[PDB]
RNA sequence: UCUUUUAUUUUUUCUG
């Protein structure tokens, strides 16, 4: 998975040369999801 | 070409940092290249006095088709003695 | 001798004179027996901005130029006589950077952070938890691929 | 497409020019057997938006007060032909020259 | 064997 719809919240894994509309609908906010990167935080 | 000072490893292959990852100071968090008749970097380094967590971030097109980002950094902010309150 | 130099706007003489002479055709075709005094109307490549207009009484000529655009009719000059026959005169002109690393015996244990420079037997790095740079040598520190995982000693 | 007599002056399109020839010098350029083209230039300077003949001392200077309201250019480039220079004695060159 | 960037001005906001 690379980015994400905002409302349908679906993937596209899409790649660059490719429009940022999404699939499912127009809505083409395309938020990108997490880093696959593990994250650590300490409570301090 | 000019390149910044900051960090350019954390950048993705799309030139665009992704969020739970760390950038502190000086590190790049957009790629950016200004070609014009080599590739003559221009991108937008972190504040040098800003250290945090990328939140968010969002790729659209602008009403001209040209791509527009926008890129959330989230900190923590413990009281310390000099904090006003 | 009545020649009145007045003020317009610059690369618009042939423009503004084409639009005065139309519109005087237009005027002689539609009067009768009365005809308006004007006699001559022209300018110069030379002398920009302006135009010079041949007629008896300031009245006339406001009543002909009313109706044109961006003649600055405001300023009229009533040339002397001696300066007219000089402007008619015919005759003018490592592999430890950027890499991601825990400590494990300071203060700071199990701290995360990010390789950013390293200054010969200490390196500089970022904590992961915490905003800080943190100078620490690199022999002691263990290093991991880009997701976590198997870890490894400074030997790669 | 715009062209300038060189003896009178008159300013106007080439294509009037070919429809009309010169209103003012007609009857010397038939004398003279020397069509308009020759006799015209598309190089000038200096225009002048002409309204009354017999009563503008510019035209009286310009040698137009005989010549019909138009379009005039106080300079036309170019030297006019011999079989209408000997024929006009009073005209002078137009360009400044004489 | 070092060097290596952070436009300008007009405005507004508040801080002491
Ligand atoms: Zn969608
Ligand atoms: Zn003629």
């Amino acid at each position: 998975l690379k980015y994400i719809c905002a409302e349908c919240s679906s993937k596209l894994s899409l790649s660059r040369t490719d429009a940022v509309r999404c699939k499912d609908c127009g809505h083409r906010i395309l938020l990108k999801a997490r880093t696959k990167r593990l994250v650590q935080f300490e409570a301090r | 070409l000019r390149m910044k000072h900051g960090t350019y490893d954390k950048l993705d292959d799309d030139g665009l940092i992704a969020p739970g990852v760390r950038v502190s100071g000086e590190d790049v968090i957009i790629g950016k290249t200004t070609p014009i008749s080599s590739k003559r970097d221009a991108s937008t380094p972190l504040r040098s006095t800003e250290n945090g967590i990328v939140d968010q971030v969002l790729v659209t097109t602008n009403q001209d088709g040209l791509k527009f980002v926008k890129v959330r950094v989230r900190t923590t902010k413990i009281p310390q003695i000099g904090d006003k309150f | 001798a009545t020649i009145w130099g007045v003020r317009c706007r610059p690369g618009k003489e042939k423009e503004l004179i084409r639009k005065l002479l139309k519109k005087k055709f237009n005027l002689d075709r539609a009067m009768g027996k009365k005809k308006l005094k004007i006699l001559s109307i022209f300018q110069r490549d030379n002398y920009t901005g302006r135009i010079y207009i041949e007629a008896p009484k300031q009245s006339v000529i406001e009543k002909f130029c009313n109706g044109v655009p961006d003649i600055y009719i405001s300023q009229k000059l009533l040339i002397p006589v001696q300066e007219l026959p000089l402007l008619l005169k015919p005759n003018l002109s490592e592999v430890a950077l950027g890499k991601t690393v825990r400590i494990r015996s300071a203060g700071y244990k199990g701290q995360l952070g990010i390789v950013k420079d390293v200054n010969g037997d200490k390196a500089t790095v970022e904590l992961h938890s915490k905003n800080k740079h943190i100078t620490i040598d690199k022999h002691k520190l263990t290093y991991y691929n880009r997701e976590g995982g198997e870890g490894i000693t400074y030997d790669e | 497409s715009e062209r300038a007599c060189m003896l009178c002056g008159i300013v106007q399109t080439t294509n009037e020019f070919n429809r009309d020839g010169c209103p003012n010098c007609q009857g010397i350029f038939e004398e003279a057997g020397v069509s308009t083209m020759e006799c015209t230039s598309p190089s000038f300077e200096g225009l002048v938006g002409m309204c009354k003949p017999t009563k503008s001392w510019v035209a009286k200077w310009l040698s137009v007060d005989h010549s019909i309201a138009g379009m005039y250019a106080i300079k036309v480039d170019g030297r006019l032909p011999a079989e209408v220079v000997e024929l006009l004695p009073h005209y002078k060159p137009r360009d400044g020259s004489q």
